[PDB]
């Protein structure tokens, strides 16, 4: 069950490539 | 979260613009 | 530059690994 | 910042956790 | 989930290394 | 199509190749 | 010569992240 | 050449959208 | 089977910035 | 192996440390 | 060293591709 | 070693095969 987790690596990049210099919060859970 | 919305299904650009500072 | 924002690319997929559950904000310029 | 420590010199697994949350 | 979606990235990793100076198409349709 | 032959069985390095330009 | 091909990977996934439904082509001497 | 434009400077998505089908 | 071979990506992705300068060995036939 | 055990369930980094050479 | 440190990163996913089931060794330098 | 063949100019798949177990 590491679908998830190999996932968010996948959105990380995709959130780096949208926001840019802006930077972005990458929080998974809390 | 992130996870739960973005990977149970595709997000488009304007979804995942909610996450940027 | 081309040269630091693909080392950045790189940056985000190191703290997804190392910070797990507790997540990150990126910022760029401090 | 993160850029100006880790892209300049390769930053360990160490000093990267510090910019964890 | 989104494992074609996710499989589809990881496919346009391997055809830049394999095609090289050619290049390549990447159609998703159907 | 790539995603139908190569999301459920590994494609070689030479089946990838039929897609190049 | 190497700086333009790790650069040319990078590309191609912003490439799939932006065009999605439609694909691309993906051509560097063209 | 999309190499030329972007591995030089960087390329904003809508710039890179120009090179969609 | 693809999702083992999509996993294993992600694997040396992490056993390259965990082992640094020691280096690794990828044997999946095990 | 490291697939039937880092595929199957996340391994940390301390499980991973032990692949290294 | 950072530049090289990024190509790594590049060369070790081109060999998972390439090397399939063999599985290979990555030894920056012994 | 590998970093200085393949960091320095680019290695073709061939020559990358070089160093499969
Ligand atoms: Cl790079
Ligand atoms: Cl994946
Ligand atoms: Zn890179
Ligand atoms: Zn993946």
């Amino acid at each position: 069950f590491v679908n998830q987790y190999l996932c968010g690596s996948h959105l990380v990049e995709a959130l780096y490539l949208v926001c840019g210099e802006r930077g972005f919060f990458y929080t998974p859970k809390t | 979260g992130i996870v739960e919305q973005c990977c149970t299904s595709i997000c488009s650009l304007y979804q995942l613009e909610n996450y940027c500072n």
